Protein backbone atom coordinates (compact mmCIF):
# COMPACT_ATOMS: atom_id res chain seq x y z
CA UNK A 1 0.00 0.00 0.00
CA UNK A 2 1.01 3.65 0.50
CA UNK A 3 4.69 3.79 1.48
CA UNK A 4 4.42 7.42 2.71
CA UNK A 5 0.76 8.15 3.51
CA UNK A 6 0.04 11.86 3.95
CA UNK A 7 -2.43 12.84 6.68
CA UNK A 8 -4.02 16.26 6.13
CA UNK A 9 -3.76 18.15 9.40
CA UNK A 10 -1.92 15.42 11.32
CA UNK A 11 -2.07 16.11 15.05
CA UNK A 12 1.17 17.28 16.70
CA UNK A 13 2.19 18.17 20.24
CA UNK A 14 2.24 21.89 21.01
CA UNK A 15 3.65 21.36 24.56
CA UNK B 1 2.43 52.24 23.88
CA UNK B 2 5.56 50.18 23.06
CA UNK B 3 6.42 49.69 26.74
CA UNK B 4 2.80 48.84 27.55
CA UNK B 5 2.66 45.72 25.36
CA UNK B 6 5.97 44.54 26.82
CA UNK B 7 4.45 44.96 30.29
CA UNK B 8 1.34 42.98 29.33
CA UNK B 9 3.28 40.19 27.60
CA UNK B 10 5.60 39.93 30.61
CA UNK B 11 2.49 39.70 32.79
CA UNK B 12 1.10 37.17 30.32
CA UNK B 13 4.31 35.11 30.29
CA UNK B 14 4.48 34.64 34.07
CA UNK B 15 0.74 33.91 34.15
CA UNK B 16 0.91 31.24 31.44
CA UNK B 17 4.22 29.82 32.72
CA UNK B 18 2.68 29.25 36.16
CA UNK B 19 1.77 25.63 36.96
CA UNK B 20 -1.76 24.33 36.60
CA UNK B 21 -3.97 25.60 39.46
CA UNK B 22 -5.63 22.22 39.87
CA UNK B 23 -8.54 21.04 37.74
CA UNK B 24 -11.20 22.79 39.84
CA UNK B 25 -9.80 26.24 39.02
CA UNK B 26 -8.94 25.58 35.36
CA UNK B 27 -11.95 27.52 34.09
CA UNK B 28 -11.06 30.55 36.24
CA UNK B 29 -7.48 30.43 34.96
CA UNK B 30 -8.76 30.19 31.39
CA UNK B 31 -10.93 33.30 31.81
CA UNK B 32 -8.01 35.14 33.43
CA UNK B 33 -5.73 34.33 30.49
CA UNK B 34 -8.49 35.26 28.04
CA UNK B 35 -8.77 38.65 29.74
CA UNK B 36 -5.07 39.41 29.30
CA UNK B 37 -5.00 38.21 25.68
CA UNK B 38 -8.00 40.35 24.72
CA UNK B 39 -6.45 43.39 26.42
CA UNK B 40 -3.34 42.86 24.28
CA UNK B 41 -5.47 42.27 21.18
CA UNK B 42 -7.46 45.48 21.67
CA UNK B 43 -4.18 47.42 21.90
CA UNK B 44 -2.73 45.92 18.70
CA UNK B 45 -3.68 46.39 15.05
CA UNK B 46 -4.78 42.88 14.10
CA UNK B 47 -2.79 41.02 11.47
CA UNK B 48 0.48 42.83 10.75
CA UNK B 49 0.17 42.10 7.02
CA UNK B 50 -3.14 42.19 5.16
CA UNK B 51 -3.72 41.89 1.42
CA UNK B 52 -5.77 44.25 -0.73
CA UNK B 53 -7.67 41.62 -2.71
CA UNK B 54 -10.24 39.02 -1.79
CA UNK B 55 -9.27 35.40 -1.26
CA UNK B 56 -10.52 34.32 -4.69
CA UNK B 57 -8.61 37.16 -6.36
CA UNK B 58 -5.35 35.31 -5.62
CA UNK B 59 -6.27 31.73 -6.60
CA UNK B 60 -5.28 32.35 -10.27
CA UNK B 61 -1.78 33.29 -9.09
CA UNK B 62 -1.66 30.11 -6.99
CA UNK B 63 -2.49 28.08 -10.10
CA UNK B 64 0.09 29.84 -12.28
CA UNK B 65 2.78 29.56 -9.59
CA UNK B 66 2.05 25.86 -9.04
CA UNK B 67 1.93 25.17 -12.79
CA UNK B 68 5.35 26.76 -13.39
CA UNK B 69 6.80 24.44 -10.73
CA UNK B 70 5.35 21.17 -12.03
CA UNK B 71 2.06 20.75 -10.15
CA UNK B 72 -1.26 19.62 -11.59
CA UNK B 73 -3.60 22.54 -12.27
CA UNK B 74 -6.13 21.11 -14.74
CA UNK B 75 -9.39 19.30 -14.04
CA UNK B 76 -10.55 21.25 -10.99
CA UNK B 77 -11.52 24.74 -9.83
CA UNK B 78 -11.79 26.57 -6.52
CA UNK B 79 -15.31 27.05 -5.15
CA UNK B 80 -16.56 28.62 -1.92
CA UNK B 81 -18.81 25.90 -0.51
CA UNK B 82 -21.19 26.79 2.29
CA UNK B 83 -20.58 23.71 4.46
CA UNK B 84 -16.78 23.41 4.22
CA UNK B 85 -15.59 26.77 2.93
CA UNK B 86 -13.33 26.90 -0.10
CA UNK B 87 -12.50 23.59 -1.74
CA UNK B 88 -11.87 21.83 -5.04
CA UNK B 89 -14.63 21.03 -7.53
CA UNK B 90 -14.12 18.74 -10.52
CA UNK B 91 -14.44 20.26 -13.99
CA UNK B 92 -14.32 16.81 -15.63
CA UNK B 93 -15.25 13.29 -14.61
CA UNK B 94 -12.57 11.85 -12.31
CA UNK B 95 -12.55 8.10 -11.79
CA UNK B 96 -11.73 6.52 -8.45
CA UNK B 97 -8.02 5.59 -8.17
CA UNK B 98 -7.00 8.13 -10.86
CA UNK B 99 -3.87 10.13 -10.06
CA UNK B 100 -5.32 13.63 -10.47
CA UNK B 101 -3.24 15.80 -8.11
CA UNK B 102 0.52 16.12 -7.62
CA UNK B 103 2.69 18.74 -5.91
CA UNK B 104 6.51 18.82 -6.23
CA UNK B 105 8.62 19.40 -3.12
CA UNK B 106 9.83 22.76 -4.49
CA UNK B 107 6.41 24.23 -3.66
CA UNK B 108 6.23 22.94 -0.08
CA UNK B 109 6.95 24.96 3.05
CA UNK B 110 8.95 22.69 5.36
CA UNK B 111 11.04 22.80 8.52
CA UNK B 112 14.04 22.55 6.18
CA UNK B 113 12.96 25.60 4.17
CA UNK B 114 12.35 27.40 7.47
CA UNK B 115 15.95 26.65 8.48
CA UNK B 116 17.20 28.11 5.17
CA UNK B 117 15.10 31.29 5.34
CA UNK B 118 15.57 34.57 7.22
CA UNK B 119 14.46 32.63 10.31
CA UNK B 120 17.64 30.53 10.06
CA UNK B 121 19.84 32.45 12.52
CA UNK B 122 17.15 32.62 15.22
CA UNK B 123 16.24 28.98 14.60
CA UNK B 124 19.86 28.04 15.31
CA UNK B 125 19.59 29.68 18.75
CA UNK B 126 16.11 28.92 20.16
CA UNK B 127 15.60 25.48 21.73
CA UNK B 128 11.81 25.71 21.30
CA UNK B 129 12.05 26.20 17.53
CA UNK B 130 14.55 23.33 17.28
CA UNK B 131 12.35 20.96 19.30
CA UNK B 132 8.95 21.93 17.83
CA UNK B 133 8.82 21.82 14.04
CA UNK B 134 5.17 22.90 14.07
CA UNK B 135 6.05 26.17 15.81
CA UNK B 136 8.94 26.66 13.38
CA UNK B 137 6.49 26.25 10.49
CA UNK B 138 4.25 28.90 12.05
CA UNK B 139 7.08 31.45 12.21
CA UNK B 140 8.25 30.44 8.72
CA UNK B 141 4.72 31.26 7.55
CA UNK B 142 4.73 34.62 9.35
CA UNK B 143 8.16 35.68 8.10
CA UNK B 144 7.32 34.85 4.48
CA UNK B 145 3.89 36.48 4.81
CA UNK B 146 5.62 39.75 5.72
CA UNK B 147 8.19 39.40 2.91
CA UNK B 148 6.66 40.86 -0.28
CA UNK B 149 9.08 39.02 -2.60
CA UNK B 150 8.68 35.60 -0.96
CA UNK B 151 8.63 32.54 -3.20
CA UNK B 152 5.54 31.35 -1.30
CA UNK B 153 3.46 34.54 -1.58
CA UNK B 154 0.97 32.98 -4.06
CA UNK B 155 0.25 30.31 -1.43
CA UNK B 156 0.12 32.62 1.59
CA UNK B 157 -2.23 35.09 -0.13
CA UNK B 158 -4.83 32.33 -0.71
CA UNK B 159 -4.83 31.04 2.88
CA UNK B 160 -7.82 31.77 5.13
CA UNK B 161 -7.75 34.86 7.33
CA UNK B 162 -9.68 33.22 10.19
CA UNK B 163 -10.34 29.69 11.47
CA UNK B 164 -12.82 27.79 13.63
CA UNK B 165 -10.27 26.38 16.05
CA UNK B 166 -11.16 26.96 19.73
CA UNK B 167 -8.62 29.82 19.79
CA UNK B 168 -11.32 31.82 17.95
CA UNK B 169 -14.25 30.80 20.16
CA UNK B 170 -16.12 33.23 22.36
CA UNK B 171 -16.05 32.57 26.10
CA UNK B 172 -19.69 31.45 26.13
CA UNK B 173 -19.05 29.06 23.22
CA UNK B 174 -16.29 27.30 25.17
CA UNK B 175 -18.55 27.32 28.24
CA UNK B 176 -20.77 24.70 26.56
CA UNK B 177 -17.82 22.32 27.02
CA UNK B 178 -17.78 22.52 30.83
CA UNK B 179 -17.52 19.07 32.50
CA UNK B 180 -16.34 17.34 29.29
CA UNK B 181 -13.08 15.62 28.43
CA UNK B 182 -12.45 17.97 25.52
CA UNK B 183 -12.41 21.25 27.45
CA UNK B 184 -9.08 20.39 29.12
CA UNK B 185 -7.45 20.20 25.69
CA UNK B 186 -9.13 23.52 24.85
CA UNK B 187 -7.65 24.96 28.06
CA UNK B 188 -4.18 23.66 27.21
CA UNK B 189 -4.28 24.94 23.63
CA UNK B 190 -5.24 28.45 24.75
CA UNK B 191 -2.64 28.57 27.53
CA UNK B 192 0.11 27.14 25.30
CA UNK B 193 -0.62 29.63 22.52
CA UNK B 194 -0.60 32.60 24.91
CA UNK B 195 2.61 31.48 26.62
CA UNK B 196 4.29 30.93 23.25
CA UNK B 197 3.29 34.38 21.99
CA UNK B 198 4.66 36.16 25.06
CA UNK B 199 7.84 34.05 25.03
CA UNK B 200 8.63 34.70 21.37
CA UNK B 201 7.64 38.37 21.63
CA UNK B 202 10.39 38.81 24.23
CA UNK B 203 12.82 36.52 22.37
CA UNK B 204 12.48 38.49 19.13
CA UNK B 205 13.21 41.71 21.03
CA UNK B 206 16.28 40.42 22.91
CA UNK B 207 17.98 38.18 20.33
CA UNK B 208 20.29 39.91 17.82
CA UNK B 209 19.75 36.98 15.43
CA UNK B 210 16.15 38.21 15.00
CA UNK B 211 17.10 41.75 13.90
CA UNK B 212 16.50 40.99 10.20
CA UNK B 213 13.04 39.50 10.73
CA UNK B 214 9.98 41.57 9.78
CA UNK B 215 8.56 40.42 13.12
CA UNK B 216 11.09 42.69 14.84
CA UNK B 217 8.93 45.56 13.56
CA UNK B 218 5.49 44.03 14.17
CA UNK B 219 4.40 40.78 15.82
CA UNK B 220 0.82 40.78 17.13
CA UNK B 221 -1.12 38.12 18.99
CA UNK B 222 -3.41 37.97 15.95
CA UNK B 223 -0.35 37.09 13.86
CA UNK B 224 0.52 34.16 16.11
CA UNK B 225 -3.03 32.83 16.52
CA UNK B 226 -3.42 32.91 12.74
CA UNK B 227 -0.06 31.21 12.15
CA UNK B 228 -0.51 28.32 14.59
CA UNK B 229 -4.09 27.80 13.40
CA UNK B 230 -2.92 27.71 9.78
CA UNK B 231 -0.33 25.07 10.69
CA UNK B 232 -2.50 22.90 12.94
CA UNK B 233 -5.38 22.77 10.43
CA UNK B 234 -3.17 22.03 7.39
CA UNK B 235 0.26 20.58 8.30
CA UNK B 236 1.48 17.19 7.08
CA UNK B 237 4.20 14.66 7.84
CA UNK B 238 6.42 13.74 4.88
CA UNK B 239 9.80 12.06 4.46
CA UNK B 240 12.90 14.18 4.08
CA UNK B 241 14.48 14.36 0.64
CA UNK B 242 16.99 11.81 1.94
CA UNK B 243 14.04 9.59 2.85
CA UNK B 244 15.78 8.65 6.10
CA UNK B 245 13.48 10.58 8.46
CA UNK B 246 10.25 12.57 8.68
CA UNK B 247 9.54 16.30 8.69
CA UNK B 248 6.53 18.62 8.77
CA UNK B 249 5.28 20.44 5.68
CA UNK B 250 2.52 22.61 4.29
CA UNK B 251 1.41 21.33 0.88
CA UNK B 252 -0.08 24.04 -1.35
CA UNK B 253 -3.03 23.41 -3.68
CA UNK B 254 -3.66 19.86 -2.44
CA UNK B 255 -4.48 21.09 1.08
CA UNK B 256 -7.54 22.90 -0.33
CA UNK B 257 -9.30 19.51 -0.38
CA UNK B 258 -11.99 19.09 2.27
CA UNK B 259 -12.67 15.98 4.32
CA UNK B 260 -15.03 13.04 3.83
CA UNK B 261 -15.02 9.50 5.17
CA UNK B 262 -12.92 6.86 3.45
CA UNK B 263 -9.25 5.87 3.22
CA UNK B 264 -6.04 7.85 2.85
CA UNK B 265 -5.28 8.13 -0.87
CA UNK B 266 -2.47 10.70 -0.66
CA UNK B 267 1.15 9.58 -0.47
CA UNK B 268 4.64 10.88 -1.08
CA UNK B 269 6.56 9.67 -4.12
CA UNK B 270 10.20 9.89 -3.28
CA UNK B 271 11.48 8.91 -6.69
CA UNK B 272 9.81 11.87 -8.33
CA UNK B 273 9.91 13.89 -5.07
CA UNK B 274 6.29 15.01 -5.01
CA UNK B 275 3.05 14.52 -3.14
CA UNK B 276 0.52 12.44 -5.09
CA UNK B 277 -3.23 12.09 -4.57
CA UNK B 278 -5.48 9.53 -6.25
CA UNK B 279 -9.25 9.93 -6.29
CA UNK B 280 -10.95 8.56 -3.17
CA UNK B 281 -14.09 7.89 -5.24
CA UNK B 282 -15.67 8.82 -8.55
CA UNK B 283 -16.10 12.59 -8.88
CA UNK B 284 -18.35 13.72 -11.70
CA UNK B 285 -17.87 17.16 -13.21
CA UNK B 286 -19.42 19.67 -10.83
CA UNK B 287 -18.93 17.55 -7.69
CA UNK B 288 -16.66 18.60 -4.85
CA UNK B 289 -13.38 16.69 -4.64
CA UNK B 290 -12.88 15.27 -1.14
CA UNK B 291 -10.06 13.42 0.57
CA UNK B 292 -9.88 11.47 3.82
CA UNK B 293 -7.83 13.44 6.34
CA UNK B 294 -7.20 10.54 8.71
CA UNK B 295 -8.77 8.37 11.38
CA UNK B 296 -9.07 11.26 13.83
CA UNK B 297 -11.78 11.79 16.43
CA UNK B 298 -14.22 14.69 16.38
CA UNK B 299 -12.43 16.13 19.42
CA UNK B 300 -9.25 16.19 17.34
CA UNK B 301 -11.12 17.56 14.30
CA UNK B 302 -12.62 20.37 16.38
CA UNK B 303 -9.56 21.32 18.42
CA UNK B 304 -6.86 20.93 15.76
CA UNK B 305 -8.75 21.13 12.43
CA UNK B 306 -11.56 23.51 13.40
CA UNK B 307 -14.59 21.48 12.33
CA UNK B 308 -16.96 18.79 13.59
CA UNK B 309 -17.60 15.87 11.22
CA UNK B 310 -21.04 14.29 11.33
CA UNK B 311 -20.96 10.51 10.86
CA UNK B 312 -17.30 10.20 11.86
CA UNK B 313 -16.85 6.41 11.92
CA UNK B 314 -13.57 6.76 13.86
CA UNK B 315 -14.91 8.75 16.82
CA UNK B 316 -13.70 7.89 20.31
CA UNK B 317 -13.41 9.13 23.89
CA UNK B 318 -10.61 8.67 26.41
CA UNK B 319 -10.69 6.44 29.48
CA UNK B 320 -7.87 6.44 32.03
CA UNK B 321 -7.21 3.13 33.77
CA UNK B 322 -4.48 1.68 35.94
CA UNK B 323 -3.72 -1.05 38.44
CA UNK B 324 -3.91 0.30 41.98
CA UNK B 325 -0.81 0.11 44.16
CA UNK B 326 -3.16 -0.98 46.96
CA UNK B 327 -4.17 -4.05 44.94
CA UNK B 328 -2.71 -7.09 46.70
CA UNK B 329 -1.94 -8.55 43.25
CA UNK B 330 -0.29 -5.37 41.94
CA UNK B 331 3.18 -6.86 41.44
CA UNK B 332 1.86 -9.86 39.51
CA UNK B 333 -0.48 -7.74 37.38
CA UNK B 334 2.25 -5.21 36.60
CA UNK B 335 4.60 -8.00 35.49
CA UNK B 336 2.04 -9.67 33.21
CA UNK B 337 1.30 -6.26 31.68
CA UNK B 338 5.02 -5.54 31.29
CA UNK B 339 5.55 -8.89 29.55
CA UNK B 340 2.63 -8.02 27.24
CA UNK B 341 4.06 -4.59 26.41
CA UNK B 342 1.33 -2.66 28.25
CA UNK B 343 1.91 0.02 30.91
CA UNK B 344 0.49 -0.39 34.39
CA UNK B 345 -1.56 2.80 33.91
CA UNK B 346 -2.45 4.63 30.71
CA UNK B 347 -5.09 6.56 28.80
CA UNK B 348 -7.05 4.18 26.58
CA UNK B 349 -9.85 4.83 24.10
CA UNK B 350 -13.52 3.86 23.91
CA UNK B 351 -14.69 3.67 20.30
CA UNK B 352 -18.12 4.10 18.75
CA UNK B 353 -17.90 0.46 17.63
CA UNK B 354 -18.71 -3.07 18.76
CA UNK B 355 -16.62 -3.94 20.63
CA UNK B 356 -15.77 -0.42 21.87
CA UNK B 357 -12.29 -1.49 23.04
CA UNK B 358 -9.04 -2.25 21.25
CA UNK B 359 -6.94 -5.38 21.68
CA UNK B 360 -4.66 -3.47 24.06
CA UNK B 361 -7.52 -2.34 26.30
CA UNK B 362 -9.02 -5.84 26.25
CA UNK B 363 -5.67 -7.27 27.34
CA UNK B 364 -5.38 -4.70 30.14
CA UNK B 365 -8.91 -5.34 31.41
CA UNK B 366 -8.31 -9.10 31.41
CA UNK B 367 -5.19 -8.73 33.57
CA UNK B 368 -6.97 -6.08 35.66
CA UNK B 369 -9.58 -8.71 36.61
CA UNK B 370 -7.34 -11.79 36.88
CA UNK B 371 -7.26 -14.00 39.95
CA UNK B 372 -3.94 -14.96 41.50
CA UNK B 373 -4.27 -18.42 39.92
CA UNK B 374 -4.83 -16.96 36.45
CA UNK B 375 -1.91 -14.56 36.90
CA UNK B 376 0.42 -17.44 37.76
CA UNK B 377 -0.56 -19.20 34.53
CA UNK B 378 0.53 -16.09 32.58
CA UNK B 379 3.85 -15.90 34.48
CA UNK B 380 5.11 -19.47 34.92
CA UNK B 381 5.61 -22.54 32.76
CA UNK B 382 5.87 -23.57 29.12
CA UNK B 383 2.42 -22.18 28.20
CA UNK B 384 2.74 -18.75 29.84
CA UNK B 385 4.10 -17.00 26.75
CA UNK B 386 1.33 -18.47 24.58
CA UNK B 387 -1.21 -17.11 27.06
CA UNK B 388 0.35 -13.63 26.89
CA UNK B 389 0.24 -13.85 23.09
CA UNK B 390 -3.57 -14.20 23.00
CA UNK B 391 -4.35 -11.62 25.71
CA UNK B 392 -5.74 -9.12 23.20
CA UNK B 393 -7.75 -11.67 21.19
CA UNK B 394 -11.51 -11.65 21.76
CA UNK B 395 -11.70 -15.28 20.57
CA UNK B 396 -9.48 -16.63 23.40
CA UNK B 397 -10.68 -15.63 26.88
CA UNK B 398 -8.73 -16.31 30.05
CA UNK B 399 -11.93 -17.77 31.54
CA UNK B 400 -15.65 -17.12 31.34
CA UNK B 401 -15.37 -15.66 34.85
CA UNK B 402 -12.65 -13.23 33.76
CA UNK B 403 -14.82 -12.00 30.88
CA UNK B 404 -17.91 -11.42 33.03
CA UNK B 405 -15.83 -9.46 35.54
CA UNK B 406 -14.18 -7.18 32.97
CA UNK B 407 -17.38 -6.38 31.07
CA UNK B 408 -19.16 -5.72 34.37
CA UNK B 409 -16.37 -3.31 35.33
CA UNK B 410 -16.49 -1.49 31.99
CA UNK B 411 -20.29 -1.22 32.16
CA UNK B 412 -20.02 0.27 35.65
CA UNK B 413 -17.17 2.63 34.76
CA UNK B 414 -18.77 3.98 31.58
CA UNK B 415 -22.00 4.46 33.53
CA UNK B 416 -20.11 6.42 36.19
CA UNK B 417 -18.38 8.55 33.54
CA UNK B 418 -21.80 9.46 32.13
CA UNK B 419 -22.82 10.76 35.57
CA UNK B 420 -20.02 13.37 35.51
CA UNK B 421 -21.56 15.48 32.72
CA UNK B 422 -23.58 18.64 33.36
CA UNK B 423 -26.27 17.73 30.79
CA UNK B 424 -27.98 14.63 29.45
CA UNK B 425 -28.09 13.43 25.85
CA UNK B 426 -31.77 14.36 25.57
CA UNK B 427 -31.03 17.87 26.85
CA UNK B 428 -28.25 18.36 24.29
CA UNK B 429 -30.56 17.26 21.47
CA UNK B 430 -33.20 19.73 22.68
CA UNK B 431 -30.66 22.57 22.69
CA UNK B 432 -29.65 21.80 19.10
CA UNK B 433 -33.30 21.53 18.03
CA UNK B 434 -34.77 24.58 19.77
CA UNK B 435 -31.97 27.18 19.91
CA UNK B 436 -30.42 29.10 17.01
CA UNK B 437 -26.65 28.75 17.30
CA UNK B 438 -23.44 29.76 15.59
CA UNK B 439 -21.25 27.23 13.79
CA UNK B 440 -18.75 27.34 16.65
CA UNK B 441 -21.46 26.91 19.30
CA UNK B 442 -22.85 23.81 17.58
CA UNK B 443 -19.34 22.35 17.28
CA UNK B 444 -19.08 22.58 21.07
CA UNK B 445 -22.53 21.15 21.81
CA UNK B 446 -22.17 18.32 19.30
CA UNK B 447 -18.79 17.55 20.88
CA UNK B 448 -20.26 17.15 24.37
CA UNK B 449 -23.19 15.20 22.93
CA UNK B 450 -20.85 12.84 21.09
CA UNK B 451 -18.86 12.10 24.25
CA UNK B 452 -21.98 10.91 26.08
CA UNK B 453 -23.28 8.95 23.08
CA UNK B 454 -20.02 6.98 22.86
CA UNK B 455 -20.17 6.23 26.59
CA UNK B 456 -23.84 5.27 26.31
CA UNK B 457 -23.11 2.81 23.51
CA UNK B 458 -20.18 1.40 25.50
CA UNK B 459 -22.53 0.76 28.44
CA UNK B 460 -24.92 -1.13 26.17
CA UNK B 461 -22.16 -3.12 24.47
CA UNK B 462 -20.58 -4.11 27.80
CA UNK B 463 -23.96 -5.18 29.19
CA UNK B 464 -24.54 -7.35 26.11
CA UNK B 465 -21.09 -8.93 26.38
CA UNK B 466 -21.61 -9.56 30.10
CA UNK B 467 -24.75 -11.55 29.29
CA UNK B 468 -23.07 -13.51 26.48
CA UNK B 469 -20.21 -14.69 28.70
CA UNK B 470 -22.56 -15.29 31.63
CA UNK B 471 -24.45 -17.70 29.37
CA UNK B 472 -21.21 -19.51 28.48
CA UNK B 473 -20.45 -19.79 32.21
CA UNK B 474 -23.84 -21.16 33.26
CA UNK B 475 -23.88 -23.61 30.33
CA UNK B 476 -20.32 -24.76 31.18
CA UNK B 477 -19.19 -24.24 27.61
CA UNK B 478 -15.63 -25.43 26.85
CA UNK B 479 -13.12 -22.62 26.61
CA UNK B 480 -12.04 -22.18 22.96
CA UNK B 481 -8.26 -22.65 23.24
N1 LIG C 1 -15.91 18.05 6.08
C1 LIG C 1 -15.73 19.31 6.45
N2 LIG C 1 -16.77 20.01 7.02
C2 LIG C 1 -16.58 21.33 7.41
N3 LIG C 1 -15.36 21.94 7.23
C3 LIG C 1 -14.34 21.25 6.66
C4 LIG C 1 -14.50 19.93 6.27
N4 LIG C 1 -13.33 19.51 5.75
C5 LIG C 1 -12.43 20.52 5.81
N5 LIG C 1 -13.05 21.61 6.37
C6 LIG C 1 -12.43 22.92 6.63
O1 LIG C 1 -11.28 23.04 5.83
C7 LIG C 1 -10.12 23.19 6.62
C8 LIG C 1 -9.02 22.27 6.10
S1 LIG C 1 -7.99 23.04 4.82
C9 LIG C 1 -9.17 22.69 3.49
C10 LIG C 1 -9.48 23.96 2.70
C11 LIG C 1 -10.25 25.01 3.49
N6 LIG C 1 -11.69 24.72 3.47
C12 LIG C 1 -9.97 26.40 2.96
O2 LIG C 1 -10.89 27.16 2.65
O3 LIG C 1 -8.81 26.81 2.84
C13 LIG C 1 -10.51 22.85 8.05
O4 LIG C 1 -9.88 23.74 8.95
C14 LIG C 1 -12.01 23.02 8.08
O5 LIG C 1 -12.33 24.32 8.52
Amino acid sequence: TLKYPIEHGIVTNWD
Amino acid sequence: SPKEILNLTSELLQKCSSPAPGPGKEWEEYVQIRTLVEKIRKKQKGLSVTFDGKREDYFPDLMKWASENGASVEGFEMVNFKEEGFGLRATRDIKAEELFLWVPRKLLMTVESAKNSVLGPLYSQDRILQAMGNIALAFHLLCERASPNSFWQPYIQTLPSEYDTPLYFEEDEVRYLQSTQAIHDVFSQYKNTARQYAYFYKVIQTHPHANKLPLKDSFTYEDYRWAVSSVMTRQNQIPTEDGSRVTLALIPLWDMCNHTNGLITTGYNLEDDRCECVALQDFRAGEQIYIFYGTRSNAEFVIHSGFFFDNNSHDRVKIKLGVSKSDRLYAMKAEVLARAGIPTSSVFALHFTEPPISAQLLAFLRVFCMTEEELKEHLLGDSAIDRIFTLGNSEFPVSWDNEVKLWTFLEDRASLLLKTYKTTIEEDKSVLKNHDLSVRAKMAIKLRLGEKEILEKAVKSAAVNREYYRQQMEEKAPLPK
